[PDB]
RNA sequence: CGAUGUCGGCUCGUCGCAUCCUGGGGCUGAAGAAGGUCCCAAGGGUUGGGCUGUUCGCCCAUUAAAGCGGCACGCGAGCUG
RNA sequence: GAAUGCCGGCAUGAGUAACGAUAAAGAGGGUGAGAAUCCCUCUCGCCGUAAGCCCAAGGGUUCCUACGCAAUGGUCGUCAGCGUAGGGUUAGGCGGGACCUAAGGUGAAGCCGAAAGGCGUAGCCGAAGGGCAGCCGGUUAAUAUUCCGGCCCUUCCCGCAGGUGCGAUGGGGGGACGCUCUAGGCUAGGGGGACCGGAGCCAUGGACGAGCCCGGCCAGAAGCGCAGGGUGGGAGGUAGGCAAAUCCGCCUCCCAACAAGCUCUGCGUGGUGGGGAAGCCCGGGUGACAACCCCCCGAAGCCAGGGAGCCAAGAAAAGCCUCUAAGCACAACCUGCGGGAACCCGUACCGCAAACCGACACAGGUGGGCGGGUGCAAGAGCACUCAGGCGCGCGGGAGAACCCUCGCCAAGGAACUCUGCAAGUUGGCCCCGUAACUUCGGGAGAAGGGGUGCUCCCUGGGGUGAUGAGCCCCGGGGAGCCGCAGUGAACAGGCUCUGGCGACUGUUUACCAAAAACACAGCUCUCUGCGAACUCGUAAGAGGAGGUAUAGGGAGCGACGCUUGCCCGGUGCCGGAAGGUCAAGGGGAGGGGUGCAAGCCCCGAACCGAAGCCCCGGUGAACGGCGGCCGUAACUAUAACGGUCCUAAGGUAGCGAAAUUCCUUGUCGGGUAAGUUCCGACCUGCACGAAAAGCGUAACGACCGGAGCGCUGUCUCGGCGAGGGACCCGGUGAAAUUGAACUGGCCGUGAAGAUGCGGCCUACCCGUGGCAGGACGAAAAGACCCCGUGGAGCUUUACUGCAGCC
RNA sequence: GAGCUAGCCCUGGCCAGGGUGAAGCUGGGGUGAGACCCAGUGGAGGCCCGAACCGGUGGGGGAUGCAAACCCCUCGGAUGA
RNA sequence: UGGUUCGUGGAGCCAUGGGGGAAUCUGGGCGGACCACCGCCUAAGGCUAAGUACUCCGGGUGACCGAUAGCGCACCAGUAC
RNA sequence: UAAAAAUGUUCA
RNA sequence: CGCGGGGUGGAGCAGCCUGGUAGCUCGUCGGGCUCAUAACCCGAAGGUCGUCGGUUCAAAUCCGGCCCCCGCAACCA
RNA sequence: CCGAGGGUAGGGCCCGUGACUGGGGCGAAGUCGUAACAAGGUAGCUGUACCGGAAGGUGCGGCUGGA
RNA sequence: GUGGGAGAGGGUGGUGGAAUUCCCGGAGUAGCGGUGAAAUGCGCAGAUACCGGGAGGAACGCCGAUGGCGAAGGCAGCCACCUGGUCCACCCGUGACGCUGAGGCGCGAAAGCGUGGGGAGCAAACCGGAUUAGAUACCCGGGUAGUCCACGCCCUAAACG
């Protein structure tokens, strides 16, 4: 829904927030080996190696279930759906009848008290997780493996979602939400159903600090920035670039392709 | 004005430290020149 | 050039005469009153504003008149900047 | 003798500048060889969210005491943070270590690198974080929750008695936690009292007066009250806690639930211990066997992991409970009571500062805690002031110019000036009352006003009490009094109209630039399918991300509104399994050197040969680019229309002498007495123009421009006055500079601006206060300019490489 | 050499008192149900005044300084990038 | 690619990252491309004094200094600072 | 579902 | 002052570089189609190549001198 | 105490005027095309939308006031 | 009220095939395309034509009618769910409870606007080819908004019987 501010300080007035109804019940994360310390800073041992990165609210990891495939045909009480401040997405709280909880990235429709499972054995229904051969062609699928028993790296941002074209040998065919369109190995797992709280790409920051709560450091042109500085920089006030555009290091940065070309995952893609 | 030196204890022994010279290469090789020299301190000092 | 700090303003001036004013004077196509031109004469005077950083100008209101130049385009170990 | 040479010494300026914040001093006693400067006393002024107390860091004996003053003290010194000597820092419960983990460091394994070395698992190290047992008084010249007195705890080991399956570095629980706003009880703290306890006091007209003055506490186990925090009990099953568990987690069900009980803190009380003014008499006595009570205010602290709302969603490990495993149940833990045992390190003193950082007893810098009273609405603001600490280490006089800091000014009133720069007016609270424009929030504290003291009477609410007196806390209504004046002192905006640029809060050139610059939400292009792209690294590895296209990187543009046109010829990037070209390599026609030969050697043509370039197309919020000349309408003018040339196409919308207009103070219009600035227009726009965005835009702005009103020394035009210097006396006593000097004017001459040459004219010798024209005055071997086949940083379709990528 | 300075990481601390008055609630009105409009409560805010504190805007002093960036007056922000 | 005087040069010899890859003396390497004679020597394991270098230390000389010289230190200097 | 085709001064 | 571009029928442009030959489009003139006008069709005329010389046998063309045209530059203190 | 009016300040209604600018009416024989009235030589008109010297053109839907 | 009937009335979810375009595979050649005629364009880097396989979007042929439904705008594959209006018979029930309707509220083709998505075909603007004295038109080859969906606006029309 995103709420909106009345203009009472600009800043706020372009302001919006997330529509919260869907979490609630539970807001504290679920402390049982579900939280761990998250480590938190710009570099790697010495330099920057990402520009512009730090600041920002404090902020917990929950360990979330990427592979289902461990408690197979063990069947879940969803216990409540909360808040996760490390991705876009929100994450379920499910209890299995082993007794053991996990966290699961939470997709649309998703509702309180929903029996839900993982196996080839389970019923195409939303939040289930089949391994992709098992699944009905053309349906909306999301959280997907990509080499089969590496977990899932697909489809896992606010309201994404892959869809399934059919399949071919082993293979099934993705069109992934980039649009790509990847033969995808049937071994791999996938749990059913778009990925939701898709109102997200709807919000507004609306002033300059929000940014720095999520610790995205401000950000500057090249231009400003000296010659030796940057491509771009230089220049008795003020100038086009200069030709051609170009990143502070050197690489053309309208359209200059980039994958490696002889790359062996090239052969599975198409888009 | 907040002026250059600004002591604090722990930080000259754990910097110019001799368990601190010692790791470096080239700490060590400080040590040589300075005791080579025939210095009466190889290390800053500051006690505890 | 092992450096004589540059425009304009302000302060303080001083000197020249090819005198703007005042004082003399000869011509006049000088009736009078005004003027025109030239000669002698700086002794002393030679205003206040609007515009522009301006010197310079162009305006407003006056005035006997509202002179023109030199002094490292006088004057920053006096000020401004 | 010369190198702005090197070292040392000593001169000059100079008995000059200055003696480090304009918070301030005076006197009488002492001590002494001598003291405005040391000791004492009485006045006076200054600080008091302090120039006052308590810590942390840093310093490191500077602390105390006895002797001293040569030098250190910008003067003096009988003083000292100074010299000599001697004393002085006492803990099982405070802080740190024989506890824990954070970033990060190290690092058995393991991986990597010519070497030196670089990563890195477990582990260990690592703290103003988690954990953990002391409160109050007394003593010393100097130490103490460290000695002592009182009251109260903590661990270990051992012994005795009574209870239980005890038992791990392993399992689970717990520790455990954001921001903002608040509930109720307390406590710290504070204000009163006609009460209690006290030496004294009526002193100048009056008052023995519920008068004045001073003080009416602190700690304290068990137990008990009063506030709260934590917390459902069951019985079965169990595919999870890498199940070893009756523990946790999951289900299924008799009970119970804006509770009760158990339990853990806070506060009150408490056996009892301790403290106990002013004043007066020499730190001690006395004030005493002191009093040690009642009411009111009340926290930013305590009960606290309490509650509510919000999103950007908020440490870890140990101690601490609990569960079982090996093992052991004569073990072993658990609960009482006893005895014993309890180490290492810091305890001085300075600590917003003369004992730390600034070479100096340097008007600078320095984290945490307490920070009293009264009044001004409140408050850590302001004025005065407790306690407590200060008068800042050179003084005494004189009162000129001039300089600083400050007060007042007739008439005018920005006439000053680059600019009202500076200063002034305004200025708190309460109540009226407020426009265009607007994204409806704003613009607003718009503007423009009125009130603002004290006295008496009447009257409305609340908190504490008991609904009733006090005690505070918010009011409303009448009359009256005094002044030039009532936020009568101090701290508290000048206002408006209209342009430019940037949306806005924010950021920046530490030491000349805070802005129209950077950033900013938002907009678009582009890359990246994830051992992602990209970055760092020789690599291992790491960041990206414990992320995954509603995701990440690069680029530009910059809220929002309305929009963003045409050309891909050229450069770039994207796409083209045909072609031309192309390097090794394949291939070997054919040639050559040698040997008597088998042979051994050389070169070597077609042809087959990648990327790259060529070629073919695509692509502008990719680099970029978006013309000329001649003619034409029934007045003249102009040119809807036409002709022709060139281009890849030839600037559209919207702006326009504009932060862009040279000619230009373009030409009209407005404002003014007068306006090269400003505002509005026109538009041969020398050189606007659409995301190096275009045109607008409310609100914002220590931004830049124009105009009013109000008020003023800014000015006409100056004047008077205050203090701090300047001057005089005493004390201490520098500096750059300096070829030597017995260092006048003019007219000249001279390497072309002479004190030093010529002629002439003036001119007794020496200082003090002033002014600054000259000594081409000082200062920096000119920053500008040129030169040096001098040097750097930067750029690119300069050359040659290299990393990287193909 | 990051014991100054710039950034980031872990861990702590600090921001008096005022002034506006968002959403949500609660009540009343409205409608077929609504949207919605009123009061009261509520404390939002890179909101405003204003210390502390963080800056350093304009002017004056200072310029062998108290100081190798200081002092006076004035001024920006001050629950947030 | 390096080494040697050898900076591709007629460039061998000695090393050796990459590719191919023998034989044991009718076996192999060299004598500066390359063959033919004629000679030299024996690869792909290792050790080995002496003559050579330096002098922190001791000794002896000095057409060497004699305290702004001689070592930075003739002196409690690699100190004070 | 039809080929290429503009124009005609004023007043009666 | 500098550097470089251009004056060719009435209008706009070609022709000059490697001298002999001036071409395209429009206009203009005559003639057609129509009833007329344009349009269209058939025909033709029209140029001192800015100018003053000199090179050549020959010059729009190659060479210097001016006259107008148009652009670029004019900087540092 | 009211109190005519005067002054200060900020509003609202109206009239006149203003460089410049927008479109309109009207004025015998100016210029450019000819959109419309006969399938007016692309049937016409229409609401909207963009574009163009100009009538106008085209897209989308509609009418018939055409076939 | 009772009992029956016809209908592209509306909203929602699901679904079927034809055709167009593109991708892949196969086969096969030199032209395809388009027009009044041509050219632009496309194609021997292997197009057009034919076969197979895949994606995607939009619209729904025959029935379809001079038909039906709706208050209007408007409504046409098929299925199901939710839901409006309407006609008939039986003459049973209430007792004039009625008609109209300034305001108000609601709906309202197309084009157009905002936020996301989607994009096969078509196609304002725009480029090119022609046609013409000029063509910024008509014809041709391309081509972006838009056309499509969700939500929120606009709310006009020869919204005409
Ligand atoms: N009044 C009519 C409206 O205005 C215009 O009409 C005005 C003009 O267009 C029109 O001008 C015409 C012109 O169209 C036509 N082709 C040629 C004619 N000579 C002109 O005539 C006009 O000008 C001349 C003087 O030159 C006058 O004498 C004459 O009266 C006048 N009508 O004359 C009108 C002025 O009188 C619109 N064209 C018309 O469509 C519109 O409805
Ligand atoms: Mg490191
Ligand atoms: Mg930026
Ligand atoms: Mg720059
Ligand atoms: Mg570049
Ligand atoms: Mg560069
Ligand atoms: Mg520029
Ligand atoms: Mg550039
Ligand atoms: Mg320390
Ligand atoms: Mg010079
Ligand atoms: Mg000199
Ligand atoms: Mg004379
Ligand atoms: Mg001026
Ligand atoms: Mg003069
Ligand atoms: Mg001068
Ligand atoms: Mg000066
Ligand atoms: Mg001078
Ligand atoms: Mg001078
Ligand atoms: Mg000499
Ligand atoms: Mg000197
Ligand atoms: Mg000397
Ligand atoms: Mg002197
Ligand atoms: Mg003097
Ligand atoms: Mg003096
Ligand atoms: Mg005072
Ligand atoms: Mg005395
Ligand atoms: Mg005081
Ligand atoms: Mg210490
Ligand atoms: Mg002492
Ligand atoms: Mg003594
Ligand atoms: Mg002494
Ligand atoms: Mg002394
Ligand atoms: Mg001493
Ligand atoms: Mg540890
Ligand atoms: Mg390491
Ligand atoms: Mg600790
Ligand atoms: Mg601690
Ligand atoms: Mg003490
Ligand atoms: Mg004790
Ligand atoms: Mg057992
Ligand atoms: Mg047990
Ligand atoms: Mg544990
Ligand atoms: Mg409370
Ligand atoms: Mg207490
Ligand atoms: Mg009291
Ligand atoms: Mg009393
Ligand atoms: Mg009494
Ligand atoms: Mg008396
Ligand atoms: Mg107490
Ligand atoms: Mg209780
Ligand atoms: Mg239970
Ligand atoms: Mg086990
Ligand atoms: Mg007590
Ligand atoms: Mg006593
Ligand atoms: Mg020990
Ligand atoms: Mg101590
Ligand atoms: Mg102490
Ligand atoms: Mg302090
Ligand atoms: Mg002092
Ligand atoms: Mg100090
Ligand atoms: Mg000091
Ligand atoms: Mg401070
Ligand atoms: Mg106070
Ligand atoms: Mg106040
Ligand atoms: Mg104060
Ligand atoms: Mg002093
Ligand atoms: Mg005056
Ligand atoms: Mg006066
Ligand atoms: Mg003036
Ligand atoms: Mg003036
Ligand atoms: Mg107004
Ligand atoms: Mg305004
Ligand atoms: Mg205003
Ligand atoms: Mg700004
Ligand atoms: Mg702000
Ligand atoms: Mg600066
Ligand atoms: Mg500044
Ligand atoms: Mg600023
Ligand atoms: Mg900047
Ligand atoms: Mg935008
Ligand atoms: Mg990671
Ligand atoms: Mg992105
Ligand atoms: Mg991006
Ligand atoms: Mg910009
Ligand atoms: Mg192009
Ligand atoms: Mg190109
Ligand atoms: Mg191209
Ligand atoms: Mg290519
Ligand atoms: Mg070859
Ligand atoms: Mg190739
Ligand atoms: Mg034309
Ligand atoms: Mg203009
Ligand atoms: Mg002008
Ligand atoms: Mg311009
Ligand atoms: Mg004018
Ligand atoms: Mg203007
Ligand atoms: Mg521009
Ligand atoms: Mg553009
Ligand atoms: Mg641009
Ligand atoms: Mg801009
Ligand atoms: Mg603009
Ligand atoms: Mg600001
Ligand atoms: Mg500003
Ligand atoms: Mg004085
Ligand atoms: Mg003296
Ligand atoms: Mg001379
Ligand atoms: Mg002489
Ligand atoms: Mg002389
Ligand atoms: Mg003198
Ligand atoms: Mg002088
Ligand atoms: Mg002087
Ligand atoms: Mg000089
Ligand atoms: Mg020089
Ligand atoms: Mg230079
Ligand atoms: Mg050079
Ligand atoms: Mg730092
Ligand atoms: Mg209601
Ligand atoms: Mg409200
Ligand atoms: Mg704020
Ligand atoms: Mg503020
Ligand atoms: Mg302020
Ligand atoms: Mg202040
Ligand atoms: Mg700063
Ligand atoms: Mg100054
Ligand atoms: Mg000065
Ligand atoms: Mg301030
Ligand atoms: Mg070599
Ligand atoms: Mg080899
Ligand atoms: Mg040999
Ligand atoms: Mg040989
Ligand atoms: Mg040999
Ligand atoms: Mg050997
Ligand atoms: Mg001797
Ligand atoms: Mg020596
Ligand atoms: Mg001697
Ligand atoms: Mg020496
Ligand atoms: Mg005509
Ligand atoms: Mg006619
Ligand atoms: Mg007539
Ligand atoms: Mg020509
Ligand atoms: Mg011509
Ligand atoms: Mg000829
Ligand atoms: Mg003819
Ligand atoms: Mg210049
Ligand atoms: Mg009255
Ligand atoms: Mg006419
Ligand atoms: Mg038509
Ligand atoms: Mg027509
Ligand atoms: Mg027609
Ligand atoms: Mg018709
Ligand atoms: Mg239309
Ligand atoms: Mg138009
Ligand atoms: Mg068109
Ligand atoms: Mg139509
Ligand atoms: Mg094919
Ligand atoms: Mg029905
Ligand atoms: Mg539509
Ligand atoms: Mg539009
Ligand atoms: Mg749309
Ligand atoms: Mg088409
Ligand atoms: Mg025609
Ligand atoms: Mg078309
Ligand atoms: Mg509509
Ligand atoms: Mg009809």
């Amino acid at each position: 829904a995103v709420k909106k501010f009345k203009p009472y300080t600009p800043s706020r007035r372009f302001m919006t927030v997330a529509d919260f109804s869907e979490i609630t019940k539970t807001e504290p994360e679920k402390s049982l080996v579900k939280p761990l310390k998250k480590t938190g800073g710009r570099n790697n041992q010495g330099r920057i190696t990402v520009r512009f990165r730090g600041g920002g609210h404090k902020r917990l990891y929950r360990i979330i279930d990427f592979k289902r495939w461990d408690k197979v045909g063990i069947p879940a009480k969803v216990a409540a759906i909360e808040y996760d401040p490390n991705r876009s997405a929100r994450i379920a709280l499910l209890h299995y009848v082993d007794g053991e909880k996990r966290y699961i990235i939470a997709p649309d429709g998703l509702q309180v008290g929903q029996q839900v499972v993982a196996g080839p054995d389970a019923p195409i229904q939303v939040g289930n997780a089949l391994p992709l051969r098992f699944i009905p062609v053309g349906t909306v699928v999301h959280a997907v493996e990509l080499e089969p028993k590496k977990g899932a790296k697909l489809a896992r941002a606010a309201g994404t979602s892959a869809q399934i074209q059919g399949r071919e040998g082993d293979y099934v065919i993705l069109r992934l939400p980039s649009g790509e369109l990847r033969k995808v190995h049937g071994e791999c797992y996938a749990t059913v159903g778009a990925v939701g709280n898709a109102d997200h790409k709807n919000i507004v920051l609306g002033k300059a600090g929000r940014s720095r709560w999520l610790g995205r450091r401000p950000h500057v042109r090249g231009a400003a920035m000296n010659p030796v500085d940057h491509p771009h920089g230089g220049g008795e006030g003020r100038a086009p670039r200069g030709r051609p555009p170009a990143s502070p290091w050197g690489w053309q940065t309208k359209g200059l392709k980039t994958r490696k070309r002889r790359k062996p995952s090239s052969r599975f893609i198409i888009a | 004005m907040k002026r250059t030196w600004q002591p604090n204890r722990r930080k000259r022994a754990k910097t110019h430290g001799f368990r601190a010279r010692m790791r470096t290469p080239g700490g060590r090789k400080v040590l040589k020149r300075r005791r080579q020299k025939g210095r009466w301190r190889l290390t800053p000092a500051v006690r505890k």
